[PDB]
């Protein structure tokens, strides 16, 4: 199990696309009404990093709990004939029930997970954590409009000039995106997480976009990856003592920004080091 | 009722969508698409960008637009509803981007009624 | 709302069409097609091409109009408005697009009152 | 099957032509409201190859899925006819059906497609992807007025003249436009994409704009397509780090760029051939 | 039909008057403002082709589509019931509406028209393009005005003292224009291009100013016309190669250019014409 | 509002042109006739014949002049005006001539200043 305690920071841009939609106001993309900046769920990085699994790995020992289409019960059930099949007379069945799925799934021996449907098979609160992420700078969304050549039925069978609905799709013209990511300890002895798993983590981070690209995202990179290392199980220094020594701020010239050079990134490195450390993954 | 002049911002800007809106429907009658959906969201908090977008292409409209009359009536009826602003502000507080679809809605009542309209422009 | 001194291009160069569509359609009444439909657009994003051929075209419809003192007048408020500009822009900016706007709806508000035009040219 | 993963960057040049349609609320070429600068959607240059190859092949296994007065309903049905479809279940039913689609045509092998409208088939998400194109320099629009000979209808316009409407015809004066594009070995293996299948692709991309000409289009021409190949299934590099090999630049003594000839191409390649092929293809 | 994808180099010259009527501003020369170049609009080019053929052949299968005062829809719903005859299916209705047409009318066959406007017939592709022609170098515009020797009308104008009508001829003290255009074979499957036509449109370009003196429109001339035949039906090169094999070039003792004289053309086909074809049409 | 050192063609000659129109105008309280349009457009179009002949023409105008200190100091201005100038060009571009209107409608509010430019010749 890991020994050490961590904290990070992350930087990625966006070029031409709707990172993602709300599945409600049509699909234009996350903003705060408020103040006009970006969002971007949590939960839809760590999916783009199971995907990623899920291309590189393909064997056990790191096949992924969700899947494209599957049942969540037949899962927890097949662990549950394992050789456990009665002896821990659901006592510690569910906990046997967890040790086998996280003995497995490398999704629930990372990130949390919920398995209590069928046959309960426990929790997990999960020793990686990350929060939402939202952009330095508003950003302004540039709606459009395109047409279909060919109707999908016959129930339009005319083709007039309201005919042929055009339908939309929406981009914006660019942006950047902070995110705060925590590593735990004492929740990784539960669940086994071990160092080589944050090796992978690490190589997923850097390398998750390059193997995602669909028609609407568009280009998207990794502008920076900043690992703050402990010294202690104990936290040795607070969380935001260290995150203000990384600092990202508009450059003078420019009103209206549209690419990484206008931005500016400064790492504050005054004294940290006795304890703590700082190293440098982004660039 | 609708205030003439209560001349806070989100109420006349309100005011202006719905017009426009109104010149878009009567400019192509064989239509039934609403720039609603289209641009509600983005003139709640930055008009600064929509405003002026639309404004560049609402003389197109007014020039399909089949009727005269109709037309010079609009014409003049936004010329006095934008005499009350000054500058397209690029952020609104909360209260405004409520009594901006408060103001949206009062236009469209007052629009759509029968020959109101007719009588100011006569006073005109 | 018609300030007189803003001194943004944008609200300058509003005035000025404003003006021009104003000389023109006072020129020849029998014409319901309006320079200001078929140039906003354009101008409003970029001056500098339409702009030049505005220029070319004013002197005629400024001599060829029937009554002198109109034209004086008309004469008159360009000077008024010219010596804030310097240059014409070679591009706008979006704030731009809509103050342009906004000036030349104020300028339109002020030329349909019926004498103020004049007495502003009496105090001269 | 293919194997080595992709990327590619494309620059093509409008001369006197709306090069894209209009937005369809306010009729222009497409247009950054902000910067100035022009779009051109890649859904647009898609169609184009998708028209070359209904004129080049025409062959089964070559069709195209879109055409201009085909339904989409009956297609996806008439796929529900054949033997391996004839007898099987709910998960097997669609599964048959993509392998059959994928099977017939080549707009599905390439690019990816949404079967789900009525006897269900399902998605797919096609190998290769391609992003929207972007002016290098501001595009000054030019707007043209021209007149009709007779009236278009004897309708309540059944006057003598026509100099009560005109029409207009707006177009650009000259630009060039930046596109970025990425194929994945990943997915080939969901749809089959092949080798030969990736040869058309090249060679059409060269060969799009020649065989495709249009009054409102004006002459159009494609200047400039390089491809970087990995080593390996996994980026060597990540995307930036390559596209800036590639660089443009307006030349130093111009205001207004008129031609081919005003702009400058240079390229890097000092250390490129650590394990990464930079095959020329436009020149 | 067609055999040989086919490409054309043209040039023009104006020595006074308005060769194009920008109705804009005034009728001054359509220009470009910041290069000072004159544009040409094609559909100029298209008109008097349209014109010359109407005043030539006057034969059935020659008949021109767009006359002088033609109301269109009686012309489309004449033929819908000449094709009444068929009173078919609407897709096969539609269909036969174009064959006829293109049977019939010699601009249909040689460019495409929205016919669909009323009675539905279709949108034709036309498979001869030409673009817009501008000067080779900046115009020169000096405006006139002139006297009436009566007044319009017996109006308050009618008054001897004032005359106001001073009337505005502009003109180019000389000047030349140049266009490209295409002739794409495969369209012409759809329409049913024949061979005689094309070879009536090479007779009526070298033979077209002759037909058509204005007033306002003065003296033209055309110089030179190139012809490019390709050697198979996918073109063997791109068309920016073999247009740039034609050069023009001011003369550099002169610095004002008023005649013929003062330019230079040049033309070199040592080894691109390796499979193309080069004829000298003309010039 | 202007500039004594813009230095460029079409705002210079513009204010040339303007004040060769004052002069005329003032020599002469009977003199109906608008001879700035009369030019305006030739200027605008080419000046190389216009400006040569307007030069002869001007001692005329000179002479006839009722108050002699105006016309000295009329001189003196046309000094500093027309020595920023080196040539003549006969064509003229589109851009320029813009300058050349503005340059006009510029300096004609300094030409109908009460004042200034008698003091503009005292500090001479």
């Amino acid at each position: 199990t890991i020994e050490k305690r961590y904290d990070f920071v992350f930087l990625f841009d966006v070029q031409d696309g709707n990172p993602n939609g709300d599945p409600d106001a049509g699909n234009l993309p996350r903003i705060d009404p408020q103040t006009g900046e970006g969002l971007v769920t949590d939960v839809c990085l760590k999916r783009k990093v199971r995907n990623f699994i899920q291309m590189t790995q393909n064997d056990e020992h790191h096949d992924i709990f969700i899947r494209e289409k599957g049942i969540l019960n037949n899962l927890i059930d097949e662990a549950h004939e394992q050789e456990n099949v009665k002896g821990k007379e659901k006592g510690e069945k569910t906990e046997a029930a967890r040790q086998y799925m996280c003995s497995r799934y490398y999704d629930i021996r990372t990130f949390g997970a919920v398995m209590t449907t069928g046959k309960n098979a426990g929790q997990v609160r999960g020793p990686v954590q990350l929060t939402f992420s939202r952009s330095i700078d508003p950003i302004m969304t540039l709606e459009h409009s395109i047409t279909r050549m060919a109707v999908t039925n016959e129930k339009d069978a005319s083709e007039t000039g309201d005919n042929r609905t055009m339908g939309r799709k929406f981009t914006v013209p660019y942006g950047l995106y902070r995110c705060h990511g925590f590593i735990s300890t004492h929740f990784a002895k539960q669940t086994g997480f071990s160092e080589n798993d944050l090796e992978l983590f690490w190589q997923a981070l850097v390398n998750m976009f390059d193997h995602d690209h669909s028609a609407a995202r568009g280009q998207m990179n990794a502008r920076g990856l900043y690992v703050f290392e402990h010294s202690n199980n104990l936290g040795d220094a607070p969380a935001d003592s260290l995150f203000k020594r990384i600092q990202v701020v508009k450059k003078d010239g420019v009103e209206v920004v549209r690419s990484f050079d206008d931005y500016l990134v400064s790492v504050d490195d005054k004294n940290l080091e006795e304890t703590k450390l700082l190293r440098k993954l982004g660039g | 009722g609708l205030d003439r002049n209560r001349q806070d911002i989100g109420y006349v800007l309100g005011r202006l969508f719905a017009v426009l809106e109104k010149i878009q429907a009567e400019a192509n009658p064989g239509l039934n698409a609403t720039i609603a959906d289209r641009y509600f969201g983005s003139a709640s908090s930055t008009p600064i960008a929509v405003f002026g977008t639309l404004m560049r292409l609402l003389p197109h409209h007014l020039n399909k637009l089949e009727f005269e009359g109709r037309a010079v009536q609009l014409q003049w009826e936004i010329r006095q509803i934008l005499e009350h602003c000054q500058r397209f502000p690029n952020h609104l507080n909360l209260e405004q981007q409520g009594l901006f679809a408060i103001g949206y809605y009062h236009e469209t009542q007052f629009l759509f009624t029968k020959d109101a309209l007719k009588n100011l422009f006569n006073e005109a």
